[PDB]
Parts: structure tokens; C-alpha cells; sequence
């Protein structure tokens, strides 16, 4: 709690509700995309050699 | 005295100017709400734009998701 209070996130971004909303919207925007790309990478990591890209078709 | 009554009468002559000042104050308090809602507008309308414009507006950070399909054909 001392660490968090030292970052002064409350003073600058959460004590005023207009800024609270700005924070919510922007953090949403960025976090969603990071989460998405991370799950993409996991989905490619677990399924290696099973997906379409990993095993090209070779013509006869 | 005429002088004092004149001053008291004149105290409110500039009603319209004070009302313009009030307009200014309330709009200054209100207008920052445009930023949250602006971000959300852009959030919703970003995937409607051309792929090139998505790449440009994010300074090249955004790229087509990689889900392991529709790769090149030799
Ligand atoms: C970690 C520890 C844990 C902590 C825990 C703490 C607790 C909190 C949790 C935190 C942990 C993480 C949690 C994960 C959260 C995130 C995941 C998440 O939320 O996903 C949700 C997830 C959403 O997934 P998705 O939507 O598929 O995600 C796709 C992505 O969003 C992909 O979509 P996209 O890519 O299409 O997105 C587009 C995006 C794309 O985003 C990007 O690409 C942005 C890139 C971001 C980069 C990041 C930067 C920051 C990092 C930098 C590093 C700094 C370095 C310094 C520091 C280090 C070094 C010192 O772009 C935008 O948004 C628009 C751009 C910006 C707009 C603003 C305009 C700016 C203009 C720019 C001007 C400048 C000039 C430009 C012009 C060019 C010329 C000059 O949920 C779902 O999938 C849905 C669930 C189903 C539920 C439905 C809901 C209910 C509905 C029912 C309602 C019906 C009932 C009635 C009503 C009921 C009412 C009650
Ligand atoms: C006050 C605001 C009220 C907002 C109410 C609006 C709610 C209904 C929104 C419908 C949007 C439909 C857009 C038409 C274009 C086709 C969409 C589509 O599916 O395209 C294919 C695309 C995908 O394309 P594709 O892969 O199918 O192929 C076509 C490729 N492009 C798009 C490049 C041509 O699908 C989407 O991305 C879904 C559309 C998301 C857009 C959502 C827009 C929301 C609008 C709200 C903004 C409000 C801001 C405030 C404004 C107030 C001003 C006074």
C-alpha cells in the first residue's frame, strides 16, 4: 500500500471523475489488445504443427 | 442623494456580460467530458477504417492479428 500510494496515481488520475473516465477508457483500449495478442501467441504455442500455417501444402 | 441612487441603479446594468461570463465558466467545467466519449467513438470506429489507416494512426504498432490461418501460397 505504501508503494501504491507513492506512485501518486490517485492524485493525478483517479481523484477527479472526468479523469477517472479517461483512465478507464484508455486502459481498456490498450489492455484489451495486449490480452488479445498474448492469447493469440499462446494459441499458436500450444498448437504448433497442427494449424494451417505451420504445415504448408506441397503440390504434386 | 441622487448620486448614490444612481450608483445603486447602475450596479446591474451589465447583466448580459455577467451571463456571458457564466456561459464561459460552465462550459469550461463541462467540455473535458469530450475526451472519454471521443476515445470510445474512435474505439468503435477503428476496425471500420482501411487496414492502412489502422496501421498509420497507431504509428505502425497495430498489425493484422496472427491466428495461424490464411498464410501465403508458394
Ligand atoms: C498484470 C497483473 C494483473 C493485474 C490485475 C489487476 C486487476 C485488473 C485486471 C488487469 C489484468 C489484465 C486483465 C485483462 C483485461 C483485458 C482483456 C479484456 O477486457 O478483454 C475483453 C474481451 C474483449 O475481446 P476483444 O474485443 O475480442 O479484443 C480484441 C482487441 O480489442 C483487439 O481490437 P483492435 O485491435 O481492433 O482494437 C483497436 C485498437 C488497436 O490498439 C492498438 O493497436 C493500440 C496499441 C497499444 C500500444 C500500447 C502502448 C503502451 C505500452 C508502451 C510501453 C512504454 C514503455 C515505457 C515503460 C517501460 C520502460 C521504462 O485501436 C483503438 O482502440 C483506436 C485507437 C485509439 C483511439 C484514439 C484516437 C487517437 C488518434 C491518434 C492521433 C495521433 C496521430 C495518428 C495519425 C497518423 C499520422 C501521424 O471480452 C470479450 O471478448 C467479450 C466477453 C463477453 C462479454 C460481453 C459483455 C456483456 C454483454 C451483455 C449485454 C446484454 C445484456 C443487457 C445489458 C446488461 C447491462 C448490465
Ligand atoms: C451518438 C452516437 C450514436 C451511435 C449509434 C450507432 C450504432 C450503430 C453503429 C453501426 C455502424 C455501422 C457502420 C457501417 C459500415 C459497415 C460496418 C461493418 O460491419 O463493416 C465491416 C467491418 C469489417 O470489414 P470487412 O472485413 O467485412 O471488409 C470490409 C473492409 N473495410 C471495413 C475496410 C471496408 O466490420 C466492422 O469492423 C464492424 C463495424 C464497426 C463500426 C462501429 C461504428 C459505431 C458507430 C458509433 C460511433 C458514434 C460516435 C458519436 C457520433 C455522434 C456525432 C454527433
Amino acid at each position: 500500500f505504501k508503494l501504491l500510494n507513492a506512485t501518486k496515481l490517485y492524485e493525478y488520475c483517479l481523484k477527479d471523475n472526468r479523469r477517472y473516465c479517461m483512465f478507464v477508457m484508455g486502459v481498456g483500449l490498450v489492455s484489451s489488445w495486449m490480452w488479445s495478442e498474448w492469447w493469440n501467441s499462446v494459441w499458436r504455442r500450444i498448437n504448433k504443427g497442427k494449424l494451417y500455417n505451420d504445415v504448408p501444402y506441397v503440390y504434386p | 442623494s441622487r448620486a448614490v441612487y444612481a450608483k445603486l441603479w447602475a450596479s446591474t446594468a451589465q447583466y448580459t456580460q455577467r451571463r456571458h461570463y457564466a456561459w464561459y465558466q460552465i462550459w469550461s467545467r463541462v467540455i473535458p467530458w469530450s475526451v472519454p466519449w471521443g476515445i470510445f467513438a474512435m474505439w468503435m470506429v477503428f476496425p471500420a477504417m482501411p487496414v492502412e489507416y489502422r496501421q498509420a494512426l497507431t504509428f505502425g504498432i497495430w498489425q493484422k492479428p496472427n491466428i495461424g490461418t490464411h498464410g501465403p501460397d508458394p
